[PDB]
């Protein structure tokens, strides 16, 4: 499940920024340099079992998007497009192959089987920006062989050299504070959970063997060194916060759930 | 469209006066990608603050989490400042932390 994202902005006719980066599953891997117009490893897996074909796919995606930028600055009043703007485009695949892209945030054209399709809600803007795409048949050829058949050898060369990385077990370390505290009369009671890889995690504020049902479980967010961090929030009446626990259950763990008590200067005791 | 950040500030292990620590702020859902996002220390602009590639969800809208490495005493007070087209002011979301029970 490889894809790579693509961040062009337009600010005017004579100033952009480009940021590109590749990615395995959810793991960044790789990151296109504007100033060097080389491709960087992030991680040494990265280069596949690919040694050197790397030249080859450098100085390609570096003409393609030399053609892309003087070619949106060429077409930009014919397709309607006011600066400043923004174009994004991702391209993967798994069984599966994808290339889309965006105008302003949203859907605009997409690659399907051998050419470039316009969103019908994009109007006539992709369909007449899909002409310029579709201008060289060869190009979207080559476009096809990067998604159907480059593509599964680059997963070949990536999953296999860093599949110790995508399954690896670490465990979670919790805590318990108090939250923003909505309501009167009421207390917001935050279990949270840091540290843990892979992303799949359970987390339920617990009364004894029965959950919660009102625990609100955050949005999982990332960690820099490559984990994960979650808060679940309970909402209590200051009375009824007794005998509650938060409980973790990770892969890691191997049924070892972590469980953390609301107590000492939590609650506060005497 | 444009659409407004979702400002979210955690750190990395719980909160030890004293003990090295990491505390981040993942912007997400916005657009367009210009932003500015300040990590502070008792209102004063943390220097050499890391922050991840600029990367997109499904829905197109972008997100970054900028980090630092952080110790953390009694009186320090947290938060990240964040300024987009969207807002009519820059949006402060402070770093939530325990510091006990109040009464000794
Ligand atoms: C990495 C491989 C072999 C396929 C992914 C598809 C890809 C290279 C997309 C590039 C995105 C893009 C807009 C490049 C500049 O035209």
């Amino acid at each position: 499940s490889f894809h790579v994202i693509w961040i062009a902005s337009f600010y005017n006719h004579s100033w952009k920024q480009n940021l590109v980066s590749g990615w395995l599953s959810d793991l960044q891997t790789h990151t296109w340099d504007s100033n060097s117009s080389t491709i960087v490893f992030l991680w040494p897996w990265s280069r596949g079992n690919f040694s050197n074909e790397w030249k080859e796919l450098e100085t390609l995606f570096r003409i393609r998007t030399i053609r892309s930028f003087e070619g949106i600055r060429r077409y930009a009043h014919e397709l309607q497009f006011e600066y400043p703007f923004e174009i994004q485009v991702t391209g993967g695949c798994e069984s599966g192959s994808f290339l889309q892209l965006a105008y302003q945030g949203s859907d605009f054209v997409s690659f399907q089987n051998n050419s470039w399709l316009p969103y019908p809600v994009a109007g006539n803007m992709a369909k007449h920006f899909c002409k310029v795409l579709n201008q060289n048949q060869h190009e979207n050829d080559i476009t096809h062989n990067l998604l159907s058949d480059t593509c599964p050898r680059f997963i070949l060369g990536l999953l296999d050299a860093g599949k110790a990385h995508l399954q690896r077990q670490v465990k979670p370390e919790a805590w318990l504070s108090h939250g923003p505290s909505p309501g009167p009369g009421h207390l917001q009671l935050v279990c949270h959970v840091s540290g843990f890889y892979p992303k799949p995690v359970w987390v339920m504020w617990m009364r004894g063997e029965q959950e919660q049902q009102g625990t609100q479980r955050g949005d999982i967010l990332p960690s820099a060194d490559g984990t994960w961090y979650l808060r679940a929030t309970l909402e209590v009446a200051a009375g009824e916060a007794a005998d509650l626990s938060c409980r973790v259950k990770h892969s890691s763990l191997e049924g070892q759930d972590i469980v953390l008590y609301w107590e000492g200067s939590l609650v506060p005791r005497g | 469209i444009q659409r407004t950040p979702k400002i979210q500030v955690y750190s990395r292990h719980p909160a030890e006066n004293g003990k090295s620590n990491f505390l981040n702020c993942y912007v997400s859902g916005f657009h367009p990608s210009d932003i500015e996002v300040d990590l502070l220390k008792n209102g004063e602009r943390i220097e050499k603050v890391e922050h991840s590639d600029l990367s997109f969800s499904k829905d197109w809208s972008f997100y970054l989490l900028y980090y630092t490495e952080f110790t953390p005493t009694e009186k320090d007070e947290y938060a990240c400042r964040v300024n987009h087209v969207t807002l009519s002011q820059p949006k402060i979301v402070k770093w939530d932390r325990d510091m006990g029970s109040l009464v000794p």
